[PDB]
DNA sequence: TCTAATGCGAGCATGCTCGCATTAGATTTTGTTTTTTTAGCGGTT
């Protein structure tokens, strides 16, 4: 279909196509999947994405974009099952921070409204279907539940709209197939209630049968035209007056065909059944022999010319063998030369390479690759210099030129212009040490990050940074509580470490990653694990405090922005000022003979410390900055 | 030209036959000819479908099929009259020559009903099945956490980290998988507890696992003893230190004191941590030898380290403490066993529901089908097994040394009877077993070798083949020299004795060239130097043609690249190598299993797919934008961001499109892309992922584009298999863009991967980079073996737990509350045992690698320092025996640690060893020596291409190309025109049955009327009641349904016959009804621009009535049209309109009768039931 | 439609089977049975013939198995024709 | 995650080994396996 599409060759295929790609079929299947699996992510959004749930006479593009943002939301917040049909609105925050608690911005309200508005047209038809379905006991009342589901979502009207849209675009066949899908489904249901209408069956058996039915569904045969290449088979196809015949895939195991015996009755079952005087269909043994007659009819079908082709390799590169028929043909025609079929024209004669230029696209495609080969110091055919030249003569050579610009393709980045840079990053650059570190790792990464502000799709999943934030915030809460009860880290008992730690993690849990620690039992245990960690760390800090002359001054101290310490600042050739604002984990002061002493402590989740090599290349700057 | 032994194997019958022999003995050839002989026999003929041949690979099966077919043909040329041989040539497609998996598949397909399997089952994709497994593991874990049993938490705490439980997940998976390599997985799982069923009173030495402890101790103490003896020998040397002898002799005594107590673990606990070596007696003087002086101390310290290692391993805790720890761990193991069992039952239930099976389910379900009764490991054959026993006269197995217990069970059930008189033929070689990582059991082979006798009386017969017919003597001697020193007992699991040595049997004309070469290499990658060296020597082989001898043909051929083969142990190094060889200009082909999603083309094409799925993904969007598909540059990208900073990138793109002006280039890029995006998004809703991918390709020309950039061949291959992979996944379980993308993402997240597509097919002239494992059973003229200086992967040892086929689950003692852990005894035993087994197999891998070659063998390995390593090589090579020291071989981490010392005693680097007929050419390369720009020729054409202007002048094919590109099909216009057309068409959503008012459809009434009108007698005008008697004649014969019968105006029917035209019909010379017809009409009439050469359209129809009076031939039609009800002038309003409504139809009908019968029709009548009106046309 | 009818009948008479009980559970099975019975009709074999063949079997290596199969098939076949008789 | 290098001091035979502790480095997978049979529309609504 695709090749003859590209080579502009009209064809008639002797076979019916599947409906398994049609939106209606998938709509029904995925809907039943929503019911069966209790609104799992994949099922629901398969269903939504078939677009049949879309609000009637609303612009599908805009609806799509809304669904898209709902989908990202569901992924990020882990929405599934009861949460869909709960009364509660989906709540939306652009960013949630553990340390600081924030009131909902106005943009967030606008978003939340959109999300919930989209949800409110998704849920009812699906919810009502689920309700009707639990209540329906017999095949007929489940079939009626389902059909009503189709009726209420205005499926026939939407499909008819689709028919017209397609017809306008000229796609007559693709338009014709919508009504086929509908009639097919209706017939399926009709039969089902005809044979089992009054029988009570389970939802699982129902879905199973509906699925089995939809798997067999096929569109009608596209009616033959006045001038088509005929593409068909060797067992059932019949032709007349054929001038030329291509026999394909003459591979071992393929031609002749290995029959599959497997049915209720075995080959030996059938063979014995013959001796007792009962005649059935041909067992595999016979069919394997009749393959010779099939191949005979296939070979003597044309009047003028006959081609017998075979591929040597798989799509995956697995080796395919030529059948016995190729050898047999080599015997009957020992002076006949075998022709090579490749997408590498260099491997054939110039006359054959000339066969490749059949139209502008095919020509463009092959020419570009031939040009590449040429740059690699290889003599490409004259056919391609001729072809290139005609392509450059033709009306829209700019397109062909663009295609051929691959010859000089390099992964180059153009430096940001002064005005663009100024607008993107600002005349004043507010930064963090981490931003600088990112830049020193790779400028482009910093560009995608802090320039374009490209965000990755959020997932309902506890990553490392979230846990880090949890640890930081937890130690902060503990420290604060310690000062509020006139207690010091030294005076902590094991009991107190445990109590405080568990309380702190308890406090912070509902704020951490969309309440993921409350999401399941497994995550409850994750929460307990984290509690145990914080406990031991509390104890450790208590022991370190009893042996250190250094006293913590400020924890999670802020320099720049809101924080008490002023931002360090830099002046540029640009005239721009770069101020950097950040947060030091801990600072300790001590009293000594040399004077007042200050040290910086950072809570990390790795054993590794500070590598001066990484400092020299600007990969590790946070600590020395804090000290500075 | 068969050897006597070979022929013995080819003809021998009556009993199970094992054929054991080294590499290149013709085992596979023997097997083939045994098959041939069996079938093509005058004395007793058997059909090919009466044999079961189980090969290791599908390729081997196909190869067998052909090597057979050809022999059948030769036999046929010699004997044309043969009916049988002729039939055999046909049966070859019905033949059971395959892998065991394929046979299992046939078994499941035929006997599905014997187990709980759907006949329409399918084998799941590797990742697909693994995903299903992952899901049920998640469900199971959630259920256990929910239940909250103390035992479960006791398990989790011990085998997970401090913040997540993923390691337990992996643990369950690993244990289940390992258990599946046994015929009875559950039973093997339930045998776990027995290892932990000990007490403080238990006797360590009597426990199974202690075997491996015993040997270890025996090996290290002796390993130190010998190490001291050498030091003692170094005291006797002239330059050697004499005073330190009394030190060594003391140490020896102490170590000997331990040797007398090897058997008693308790006594060793008492003595081993109590051993102390007296301070090294300093030797001062220049009569000694500083080198030797400082070397003896190294040996002594070696003894020290060995002892300390032994101590820390076994004797830092009392045996009672060890046993207490072990016993303590018992409840945790029992929980683990139960968890893994639940997993399996659940995993199977999941796969059952989706009607799919594992790759692993093949074996086990087959085995299930073949057994009827199973008693403690004794399997009684079921009906299926009897069938396959009777159908197969003999069962042939190649590569039997890599059979596993499950497969062996299946073989034992399909083969006929006991060993003594069975039909099991098997060939293989223990030395070549390389699949123990897949839990294959070469011991299966070995036990059968030991039980069998050459006589084969009362038992099965073994047959040895001594001769090698594959390779030159240089290879055989090099191999044999190396492996007499390496493979023996604890390392190798096999004696490399005279019977196992390779013996020359192939006739090869001489060569100075065929010397086996060893290349040792001393801000650049080591892999690059290795690749450079390889390429260099390859070029040397090409510059002066190496001569390739065809042993069977006895004819030479110039050296081709397809003759050179590079073998690697692991493929991490392969990419860099391929790059380097291409830099040198050599053609390379390597079958890859990874790196697909790292290809930029794949990343971008995927990004397009994701964007079509959900545009609100900033990074995939930006990726597609910056890609050559759109071509936005960094300024254009930042320009897009500027329109909207806070919003998603997609929104910003939308906004720039909204505010931008058509004059700008960026707007045109973005507008075109967006138009395309919307097209594709709509497209995805009623087309497959595959159709979508091809459409994206032809809309973006992205495949075309990448085919013209560096590495283009590969890139186009990648995008191609993206399409094909999509087709496979669509066909199977992931139909549609969303499901497909999800599947790809889920796959990637796992850590799974796909391989890069192969640009060139195998049959082409290229140098193949393959793993040593892929190499088995094959032979190649020239063979490289690189990465020899590389370490062995032994990460398995390092984990807190270990799995063992014999012993089960060994673990550390772990206390989650106390925060302490330490290895239990069976863990250390299993560790030592595993190191042994692993080392032995790596040796077999090396053996396979070296035996692959025919004429040339290259060994390239790298090292830090030549002289240091040479010194160490010598240190391990001072022994007078052929076999190197057991402990030294035990300490090997790299292949060079084997090859090195074995190559040290050779002359090229004891006369029996030194003088061996093995020739080794040693090159001591350094990086700098390998390290070793061209003419700048400008090209007018290149820059002309850059400009977009053509190439200067007048090529041969200019004219023809011009002709073809402007060509258009003559009959283009009629290529879409449907041939068959409807008479109604030329003029040019329903509810289910159970939702409607029953009966009386409007059209149904008309159709009913039609049927009576055509079945009514036309002899005379009937009465009103007469027509009704006609109707229950019709109802009875079911021509009309009674529903249709109930709705009929009998008066309306009768009335037509009163009319004058109807009167003419009854009083007609001739009459006929329901006359179908087909009519050809030139396409031009229906469609303008059509042509006479262009075929006619076919128009079919049914004529209601035709009658012939004396005057002429008349046409008659009936319409159940509605007239009286709704027309202002009634029928007279209707009459002009009705004539219009059917005018075209009637003109077509008349054209039909006029053309076909060639008789003009005088008049045509339309009878309308409503009002009884008759309109004349 | 026939396949659905078969599935119904299978649920109803699965307790009467001699060999296809384990398989009657499976969706692929009903497809197989449908193909089989259709072949039967195409080769002029009524339910009674199938019964007769089964009985002949009960008294070739796989005659026992084949007779069992034919028995189960005959139950499904005969029951089908009963269910379809005067309506379809 | 195990092997190797570095540092320091105690016991031994003022300079040397040896114990011990500790950290730091770098160094690193192999693999295969299918087919699914079974006879185009429908004139006339
Ligand atoms: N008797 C013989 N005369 C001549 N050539 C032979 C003979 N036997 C074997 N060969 C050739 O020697 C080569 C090795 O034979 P092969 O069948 O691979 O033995 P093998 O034991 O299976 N090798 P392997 O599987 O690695 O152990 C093949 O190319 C055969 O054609
Ligand atoms: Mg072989």
């Amino acid at each position: 279909k695709e090749v003859f599409a590209d080579y502009e060759i009209p064809y008639f295929i002797d076979g019916k196509a599947s409906m398994l790609n049609h939106p209606l079929i998938e709509f029904i299947r995925s809907s039943l999947d929503v019911l069966k699996g209790n609104w799992r992510y994949e099922a629901v959004f398969r269903c939504v994405k078939t677009e049949l749930l879309f609000p009637l006479n609303e612009p599908k593009a805009k609806v799509r974009e809304q669904v898209d943002q709902l989908e990202n939301y569901c992924i990020a917040y882990g929405i599934k099952g009861d949460r869909w049909t709960k009364g509660d609105r989906f709540q939306y925050r652009r960013f949630v921070s553990l340390d600081d608690d924030f009131a909902q911005t106005d943009q967030e309200i606008e978003m939340e409204n959109m999300l919930n508005d989209t949800r409110d047209w998704i849920v009812p038809p699906l919810f009502q279907l689920q309700k009707r379905m639990k209540k329906a006991k017999t095949v007929q009342e489940k079939a009626e539940a389902l059909y009503r589901y189709l009726e209420e979502t205005d499926v026939p009207l939407k499909l008819d709209q689709e028919r017209q849209r397609a017809e306008d675009d000229g796609r007559i066949i693709e338009a014709q197939q919508h009504q086929q899908a509908w009639d097919a489904v209706i017939q399926l249901l009709e039969e089902f209630v005809e044979m089992m209408g009054d029988d009570e069956i389970s939802l699982d058996l129902f879905q199973q049968m509906i699925e089995a039915g939809a798997e067999s569904l096929t569109f009608s045969l596209i009616p033959p035209a006045l001038d088509q290449v005929f593409v068909g088979n060797m067992d059932l196809s019949r032709m007349y007056g054929t001038s030329c015949t291509f026999v394909l895939g003459a591979n071992d195991g393929v031609l002749p065909a290995r029959p599959d015996e497997n049915g209720v009755l075995s080959d030996d079952d059938r063979e014995w059944l013959k001796t007792i005087g009962v005649e059935l269909s041909s067992g595999g043994r016979e069919r394997l022999l009749d393959e010779h007659f099939l191949i005979y009819m296939a070979f003597s079908s044309p009047s003028d010319r006959l081609y017998v082709s075979y591929p040597i390799a798989d799509a995956e590169g697995k080796t395919l063998l030529p059948s016995m028929i190729v050898k047999r043909l080599e015997e009957l025609f020992p002076h006949h030369k075998e022709r090579l079929l490749t997408n590498e024209p260099e491997q054939v004669s110039d006359e054959e390479q000339l066969m490749y230029v059949v139209n502008k696209s095919v020509a463009q495609s092959f020419t570009a690759s031939q040009l590449r080969l040429w740059t690699r110091e290889y003599d490409i055919s004259d056919v391609w210099w001729s072809t290139y030249n005609v392509l450059m003569s033709e009306q829209d050579r700019l397109q062909s030129k663009k295609l051929f610009s691959s010859l000089f393709f390099r992964n180059e980045v153009k430096q940001l212009e002064r005005s663009v840079s100024r607008q993107l990053y600002g005349e004043r650059i507010q930064g963090s040490v981490s931003r600088m570190e990112t830049f020193n790792a790779c400028p482009f990464s910093h560009f995608a990050s802090h320039g374009l502000h490209l965000k990755e799709r959020q997932f309902f999943k506890l990553e490392a940074p979230d846990i880090g934030q949890l640890f930081h915030s937890s130690l902060k809460l503990i420290s604060d509580r310690l000062r509020d009860e006139k207690l010091d880290w030294r005076d902590l008992t094991k009991e107190q470490c445990e109590l405080f730690s568990y309380d702190a993690v308890e406090r912070l849990a509902p704020k951490l990653q969309k309440e993921i620690l409350l999401s399941s039992n497994r995550h409850y245990y994750v929460k307990e694990k984290l509690q145990k960690i914080v406990t031991r760390v509390s104890g450790i800090l208590s022991e370190h405090a009893k042996a250190s002359g250094f006293v913590p001054i400020g924890l999670e101290l802020g320099f720049g922005g809101k924080g008490p310490l002023p931002p360090l600042t830099f002046q540029l050739k640009n005239g721009c000022t770069m101020e950097l604002v950040g947060r030091i984990d801990r600072v300790d002061k001590a009293e000594s003979s040399k004077g007042l002493l200050l040290r910086i402590v950072a809570y990390k989740s790795s054993d590794k410390g500070l590598d001066l090599a990484e400092v020299y290349y600007g990969l590790a700057l946070q600590m020395l900055t804090y000290l500075d | 030209t068969w050897t006597d032994d070979q022929w013995n194997a080819i003809v021998s019958t009556g009993q199970d036959i094992l054929v054991a022999a080294a590499a290149g003995s013709g085992k596979t050839a023997v097997l083939v000819e045994r098959m041939i002989r069996k079938i093509t026999a005058e004395e007793n003929p058997i059909d090919v479908d009466r044999l079961l041949v189980v090969t290791f690979t599908n390729a081997s099966a196909a190869e067998m099929k052909h090597r057979i077919a050809e022999a059948l043909e030769k036999e046929l040329v010699q004997r044309p009259g043969s009916l049988h041989i002729r039939r055999q040539l046909s049966l070859l497609n019905r033949a059971s020559i395959s892998t065991l998996h394929s046979f299992c598949l046939q078994v499941l397909k035929k006997y599905y009903y014997l187990i709980d399997l759907d006949p329409g089952f399918r084998i799941a994709d590797q990742t697909e099945g693994e995903l299903i497994g992952d899901e049920v593991l998640d469900e199971l874990f959630e259920d256990e956490y929910a239940k909250g049993e103390k035992a479960f938490f006791e398990l989790v705490d011990r085998y997970t980290t401090d913040r997540h439980d993923l390691d337990l997940q992996f643990l369950v998976k690993q244990v289940y998988e390992y258990s599946r390599s046994h015929p009875n997985p559950e039973a093997w799982l339930e045998s776990f507890v027995h290892l932990y069923d000990v007490s403080e009173k238990s006797a360590i030495e009597e426990l199974p696992f202690y075997q491996y402890v015993k040997e270890d101790i025996a090996m290290v103490l002796n390993g130190a003893k010998e190490k001291l003896l050498r030091a003692l020998e170094l005291t006797k040397a002239p330059g050697g230190p004499a005073p330190r002898a009394d030190n060594f002799l003391d140490d020896l005594a102490q170590i000997d004191e331990l040797i007398q107590h090897q058997d008693d673990f308790s006594e060793l606990y008492k003595r081993v941590p109590a051993v102390s070596f007296k301070r090294a007696k300093a030797v001062k003087g220049d009569e000694f030898d500083p080198a030797l002086l400082d070397e003896a101390t190294d040996l002594r310290n070696g003894a020290k380290k060995l002892l300390e290692k032994l101590k820390t391993d076994y004797f830092t805790r009392s045996p009672e403490q060890h046993l207490k720890s072990l016993a303590e761990m018992k409840p945790v193991i029992e929980t683990l066993v139960q968890l893994v069992i639940s997993y399996g039952k659940r995993f199977e239930a999941a796969k059952q529901e989706k009607s799919i099976i594992d790759f692993s389910d093949l074996e086990h379900y087959c085995l299930a089908i073949l057994t009827a009764e199973n008693d403690k490991g004794e399997r009684e054959p079921s009906e299926a097994a009897r069938f396959y026993q009777e159908q197969f006269h003999e069962v042939l197995v190649d590569e039997y040394q890599d059979t596993n217990l499950v497969q062996e069970s299946i073989l034992q059930l399909v083969t006929s009877g006991p060993e003594e008189t069975g039909n099991l033929f098997m060939v293989g070689d223990v030395k070549q077993s390389i699949y123990r990582f897949r839990l294959a059991e070469p011991l299966l082979f070995l036990s059968k070798y030991k039980r069998f006798t050459e006589s084969g009386e009362g038992t099965g017969r073994k047959i040895d083949l001594n001769k090698n017919f594959r390779s030159r003597a240089d290879i055989l001697d090099s191999t044999n020299f190396l492996f007499k020193q390496l493979m023996g007992g604890k390392i190798g699991e096999v004696d490399y004795d005279e019977q196992a040595e390779l013996k020359l049997g192939a006739a090869y004309p001489d060569n100075d060239e065929t010397e086996t070469e060893l290349l040792l290499i001393d801000e650049l990658e080591t892999v690059q130097f290795e690749a450079k060296a390889i390429a260099k020597e390859i070029r040397k082989l090409i510059s002066s043609p190496f001569k390739v001898y065809d042993g069977k043909k006895k004819t030479h051929r110039n050296i081709q690249y397809r003759d050179i083969v590079i073998l690697l142990r692991s493929m991490p190094w392969a990419p860099q190598i391929m790059e380097e060889l291409r830099a040198q200009g050599i053609p390379v082909y390597a079958n890859l299993t990874s790196g697909y999603f790292e290809a930029v083309e794949v990343a971008v094409a995927l990004s397009v797919l994701k964007v079509i799925d959900n545009p609100y993904q900033d990074i995939p969007l930006a990726s597609v934008l910056r890609s050559p598909i759109v071509g936005a540059d960094e300024n254009e990208l930042s320009l897009i961001r500027l329109e909207n900073k806070k919003a998603p990138y997609y929104e910003a793109m939308k906004d720039y499109l909204a505010a931008g002006d058509r004059s700008d280039e960026l707007y045109q890029k973005l507008n075109t892309f967006y138009g395309h995006l919307q097209k594709w998004r709509a497209f995805s809703k009623n087309h497959s992922v595959s159709e979508l991918i091809w459409e994206v390709y032809r809309d973006t020309k992205y495949m075309d584009y990448v085919g013209g950039m560096p590495g283009g061949k590969q890139r186009q291959a990648n995008l191609r298999v993206l399409y094909d992979r999509a087709r496979q996944y669509e066909s199977t379980a992931f139909r549609g863009l969303f499901r497909f993308l999800r599947f790809i993402e889920r796959m990637q997240e796992r850590g799974d991967d796909l391989g890069t597509a192969r640009g060139l097919s195998e049959q082409e002239d290229v140098v193949r980079l393959m793993t040593i494992h892929s190499s088995k059973g094959l032979e190649f003229p020239v063979v490289f073996v690189a990465g020899l200086g590389r370490n062995f992967n032994m990460m398995d040892l390092n984990k807190s737990y270990l799995l063992d086929k014999e012993l089960g689950f060994g673990t550390k003692y772990i206390h989650p509350q106390l925060r302490i852990s330490y290895p239990t005894l069976p863990l250390i035993a299993m560790k030592k045992k595993m190191r042994r087994e692993l080392l032995s197999e790596e040796l077999r891998v090396l053996y396979v690698a070296l035996t692959r070659a025919k004429e040339k063998l290259f060994l390239i390995g790298s090292c830090k320092d030549h002289q240091k390593q040479l010194a160490k090589w010598q240190a391990s090579a001072s022994q007078t025996d052929w076999l190197l020291p057991e402990f030294d071989r035990y300490q090997a981490r790299t292949y060079l640690d084997f090859i090195g010392p074995a190559l040290a005693r050779h002359r090229d680097l004891h006369a029996d060893i030194s003088g061996h007929p093995a020739r080794f050419a040693v090159q001591m390369i350094h990086s700098y020596d390998l390290l070793d720009e061209r003419m700048e020729e400008k090209s007018e054409r290149l820059e002309a291409i850059r400009r977009g202007e053509p190439v200067p002048g007048s090529f041969a094919f200019d004219e023809k190309a011009r002709e073809q590109l402007s060509w258009t099909y003559p009959h283009q216009e009629v290529t879409q025109i449907r041939t068959k057309q409807s008479v109604s068409e030329i003029k040019r959503y329903r509810r289910p049955a159970f939702m409607m008012k029953k009966g009386l459809t409007a059209a149904e009434k008309g159709t009913a009327m039609h049927t009576v009108m055509q079945h009514i007698p036309l002899s005379h005008v009937p009465s009103i009641e007469e027509a009704e008697q006609t109707v229950h004649r019709l109802y009875e014969k079911e021509l009309l349904t009674e529903e249709q019968k109930d709705a009929i105006d009998i008066e309306e029917i009768v009335q037509f016959f009163h009319t004058e035209i109807g009167g003419q019909l009854i009083g007609a010379k001739w009459k006929d009804r329901e006359i179908p017809f087909s009519l050809a009409l030139p396409a031009k009439e229906i469609y303008p621009d059509a042509h006479e050469a262009d075929e006619p359209l076919l128009v079919q129809g049914i004529i209601d009535c035709l009658y012939e009076t004396e005057d002429g031939l008349y046409l008659l039609a009936y319409k159940s049209d509605r007239i009286e009800g709704k027309f202002q002038h009634g029928f007279e309003g209707a009459a002009p309109i009705l004539k219009k409504r059917y005018e075209t139809q009637i003109q077509l009908y008349t054209k039909a009768v006029e053309q076909i019968a060639k008789t003009k029709v005088k008049g045509c009548a339309l009878y309308f039931f409503d009002g009884g009106h008759i309109l004349t046309l | 439609g026939v396949q659905m009818l078969l599935r119904k009948l299978i649920e109803e008479h699965k307790q009467e089977f001699k060999v296809y009980q384990k398989a009657s559970d499976k969706s692929g099975f009903t497809a197989q049975v449908e193909r089989m019975l259709t072949e039967f009709k195409r080769y002029c074999l009524e339910p009674e013939d199938i019964r007769r063949m089964a009985e002949s079997g009960t008294a070739y290596r796989g005659e026992r198995v084949l007779s069992e199969k034919l028995h189960d098939l005959s139950i499904l076949y005969q029951q089908m024709e009963k269910s379809l008789a005067d309506q379809y």
